[PDB]
């Protein structure tokens, strides 16, 4: 049973039900009334990092596989930043791609943090 | 004597070069499942528009690796939607079967994009062009896609970009051109010369 | 018991044991490594079969060529010998014509692909069939060999040596201008290098030297890398194609 | 609310223990061990 | 103990990569179009039919033997008469068929991409029943062998255990991590083996509702495309990829061989009714029987 929790500035995600280190790690958010976004990308090591053009720098993203959790460290935050987060899982392990991270009927996301300044 | 109706068959499918089309549903994929084959040269392609099936490409895309070349349609005017296309590129690029057929992009609506820079990304600041406005806009967006083309997987196939209107009729030669010259980089491959 | 004799009558004594041991050494290891050549393209396996069987083809004709060689130097039966080596020498340069010539059709006109049995009917024809022509023809209008030496004359066989002459430079020729052309179409410094050391040796272009053992046979340097370079030919493809090849280095 | 039902309709479902369902398994495998070609 | 199957035959017919195949005579579906019915003991080609659609990506043998369905991309289930032309094109789906199966000669169940399962009839191509729940699309269904039950495997970490007359589900089986794209009933008709994008075959149970077993090496890293039981059941060969297959021992979950000799992925794994052989597919356009 792949179930992923929410909290949440400092967001936090709580995984459980599969091994954590093997799969790519996003957060996406849907803004209110429009589709998905993609808002940045954590990899197995931590080593990669990426974040969409809009929160480069700003945001800051972590994962700790001890704990088995992920964490987005949002500052200064804009009234355009008000979605909801979503907390998505890369849907293979070992790969350097994920697909379907922004589908509108994604599997491997469950979260809701209506994020409003 | 199957085997001889089988050998018209090996013929008939080794004359038809196959393509793929994909892109957002915005962008302009019908002014470039229906099946659209059209001859050029005495050579005729039979290229494939998927548009029946759900949004989760993850399941039919590995089904498109005989492919001889997927065209990539890329809307070049909605700004919020091109980070988008990014992603689905590097989907395309780093997967485990797509690794060895190239793509040939096209950024569709390039009289729209001129309009708008006439009248997101902050890595724009600190960039240079390879009227100054508009190329500056197409060869950075031509310059983001294909920093990520030839991050990795460099030699087993190229990314060919291309800049196409909304009204030219020129893209059939385009494609014939790009696959001519990918059909000879991979004659090239099996002769160990690269 | 030079090997400059292939390609002209005059070879002068001026240095015998240089050019003596050069091509018996070259000849030697060039048969042991036509042979791990076979060998190790054995049980190894369109565009890749007609490749595969025109290297092994080529590689056999290699191998009987400078065997026959060999005993026909050593020692009518080195009559008999003579019309082998010809035979089996013509063998080769049609086959090497016909893999320059597939490269060049297979680069320029793409998209047209030709049926599979066709291409290897007209290959095997070709590399087979028009060198026993040439040599029942020959072999007819002269019947022949040298006075003390078993291969073709020139003054009573100067149509042999002709006839082995021409086809050769023609087919040196040809190679040398798809070769041109393929560098042309794929130049990058290194890609180049490395297309020219792994086509050189398979097309052969070094028997080209060859003209000046026919126009400047006075000199030996002519002499000298001729046989170097034909007698290591063997050699140089086993080394050349297959540590140059990262995939089968691997594999 | 439909989820719900879902969950509701699949719970109320009567279960033997695995250890039984294990020795069962393993008596058919070993009774039609004898017609196994592979 | 070690199973060393090797190659008892190989049918080389194929213009392209094959996507699937099925037992009685042996058909097998292509890319470039064809849908050969293939002779397992002489290997001769008893039929090469057209298909309208090049993209396929399943085929059907109904036990009667008289059909053979076969759909793809285009979403069309074309049903042919081997009494050979189309006998009919059940057309009611919004996404690929992934996995269609014949119940008997009169109807057939599809497992579309647009999350749902079909229940097709052939007599007027009308959706008996509909089968829907899975959030995911389906990847590969297997009826049981009463055929009163069918299960089907999401691309969730779900599988599900619909029922043909009721139309309603019974249970759900969520043990997994990734896709589900593979299964195979036990041959007593308790228990199936789903196989799975995170490389785990896992056993669930339907007394029971749980997975008895799990199929993990952690040496292997490579998902799974075709799993099948043997006869008896004992064994269980998974066709991963990465260009092998590897048979488990089904109870003690323990190796006991290697299938190998294929230059591309497999992508279909069957054995036959009887047992005394097994096929398998490839995407190199090469169906190999093993024995
Ligand atoms: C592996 C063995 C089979 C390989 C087949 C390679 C040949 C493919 C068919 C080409 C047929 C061309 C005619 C022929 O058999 O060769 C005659 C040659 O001596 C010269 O012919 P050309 O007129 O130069 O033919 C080549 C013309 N190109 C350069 C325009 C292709």
């Amino acid at each position: 049973q792949v179930q992923l929790q929410e909290s949440g500035l400092r967001l936090s995600c709580a995984a459980s039900g599969f091994t954590f280190s093997n799969y790519k790690m996003n957060w996406v958010r849907q803004a209110p009334g429009k589709g998905l976004e993609w808002v940045s990308d954590i990899s197995q090591s931590g080593a990669r990092i990426s974040y969409t053009g809009s929160v480069k720098g700003r945001f800051t993203i972590s994962r700790d596989n001890a704990k088995n959790t992920l964490y987005l460290q949002m500052n200064s935050l804009k009234p355009e930043d008000t979605a909801v987060y979503y907390c998505a899982r890369c849907p293979a392990p070992f790969t350097r791609d994920c697909f379907d991270v922004t589908s509108t009927t994604y599997a491997y996301r469950g979260q809701g943090t209506q994020v409003t300044v | 004597k199957i085997e001889k109706q089988l050998q018209k068959d090996k013929q008939v499918y080794r004359a038809t070069h196959r393509l793929l089309l994909l892109g957002a549903d915005n962008s302009g994929k019908s002014t470039i499942i229906f099946e659209t084959k059209f001859q050029v040269d005495k050579v005729n392609f039979h290229m494939f528009d998927v548009g029946g099936q759900r949004d989760e490409r993850r399941k039919w895309i590995q089904c498109f690796n005989d492919v001889t070349a997927i065209i990539f349609v890329v809307d070049s005017s909605d700004y919020n939607r091109l980070q988008e296309a990014l992603n689905l590129f590097k989907s395309i690029w780093n997967n485990r079967w797509l690794r060895t057929i190239s793509v040939i992009l096209f950024l569709n609506k390039q009289d729209l994009l001129a309009e708008k820079v006439l009248a997101y990304f902050p890595e724009f600041a600190r960039y240079t062009t390879p009227d100054p406005r508009v190329t500056r806009a197409k060869y950075f967006i031509r310059d983001e896609f294909l920093r990520i083309s030839t991050a990795s997987g460099d030699g087993r196939h190229y990314c060919y970009p291309h800049f196409t209107c909304a009204v030219d009729t020129e893209n059939a030669r385009r494609i014939f051109n790009d696959c001519k010259d990918i059909i000879l980089q991979m004659n090239l491959r099996e002769y160990n010369l690269v | 018991t030079s090997f400059s004799i292939l390609m002209s009558p005059f070879v002068p004594s001026t240095i015998f044991p240089v050019v003596k041991w050069i091509t018996y050494v070259g000849l030697g290891i060039s048969i042991g490594s036509l042979i791990l050549c076979l060998i190790i393209e054995a049980l190894f396996w369109q565009t890749s079969h007609t490749r595969r069987i025109c290297m092994v083809n080529i590689a056999l004709s290699l191998l009987i060529a400078d065997v026959w060689f060999i005993v026909g130097a050593t020692v009518g039966v080195c009559t008999a010998a003579v019309f082998f080596t010809h035979f089996f020498y013509l063998s080769l340069f049609f086959w090497m014509l016909m893999l320059g010539i597939l490269l060049a059709y297979r680069i320029i006109l793409v998209f047209h692909h030709m049926a599979q049995h066709l291409m290897m009917a007209v290959g095997f024809c070709l590399g087979y069939g028009c060198p026993l022509i040439i040599s029942v023809i020959t072999i007819a209008v002269t019947q022949y060999k040298r006075k003390d030496v078993c291969w073709l004359n020139w003054s009573n066989g100067s149509k042999p040596l002709l006839a082995f002459v021409v086809p050769a430079l023609a087919i040196v020729a040809v190679n040398f201008v798809v070769v041109l052309l393929v560098l042309t179409k794929l130049w990058t410094i290194i890609r180049v290098g490395k297309s020219l050391l792994i086509l050189t040796p398979l097309l052969g272009l070094t028997w080209g030297f060859g003209i000046g053992t026919i126009v400047d046979s006075q000199n030996l340097a002519w002499h000298v890398i001729f046989a170097l370079l034909n007698a290591f030919q063997g050699f140089f493809i086993l080394c050349f194609g297959i540590l140059l090849d990262s995939k089968l280095r691997q594999l | 609310r439909k989820l719900v039902e879902q969950l509701k309709m699949e719970a109320n479902i009567d279960r033997i223990k695995v250890s039984k369902a294990a020795a069962d398994l393993m008596a058919y495998c070993e009774a039609h061990a004898k017609e196994d070609p592979l | 103990g070690r199973i060393q199957m090797r190659t008892r035959r190989t049918l080389r017919g194929h213009l392209a990569k094959i996507y699937a195949m099925h037992w009685g005579l042996l058909v097998s579906a292509s890319q470039d179009g064809k849908l050969i019915i293939w002779d397992s003991y002489t290997t001769n080609k008893v039929h090469a039919i057209p298909l309208r659609s090049s993209w396929v990506m399943t085929c059907a043998y109904a036990p009667s033997g008289n059909y053979v369905a076969c759909g793809g991309l285009d979403n069309i289930c074309s049903i042919y008469n081997l009494k050979v032309r189309v006998s009919r094109e059940l057309a009611g789906h919004t996404g690929y068929l992934s996995c269609c199966r014949f119940l008997d000669d009169n109807q057939i169940v599809t497992s579309s991409g647009d999350t749902t399962c079909a229940l097709w009839d052939i007599e007027t191509g009308q959706q008996t029943t509909t089968f829907t729940g899975h959030t995911g699309d389906v990847m590969s269904l297997s009826l049981a062998p009463d055929t009163r039950l069918f299960v089907s495997g999401a691309c969730d970490a779900s599988a599900k255990l619909w029922d043909v007359r009721e139309g309603m589900c019974r249970q759900t089986f969520t043990g997994h991590e990734s896709d589900i794209n593979a299964i195979c009933f036990f041959p007593n008709g308790n228990a199936f083996a789903t196989g799975s994008d995170d490389a785990t075959c896992r056993l669930f149970d339907l007394r029971a509702d749980q997975e008895l077993m799990t199929y993990s090496h952690d040496n292997i890293i490579c998902g799974i495309t075709s799993v099948s039981f043997s006869k008896s059941g004992r064994l269980l060969l998974a066709g991963y990829d990465d260009f092998n297959c590897n048979v488990w021992d089904a109870l003690k979950a323990d190796r006991a061989g290697v299938l190998a000799g294929h230059d591309n992925r497999v992508s279909c794994l069957g054995v036959t009714d009887d047992g005394m052989a097994v096929a398998t597919g490839s995407w190199d356009s090469f169906l190999k029987i093993w024995n």
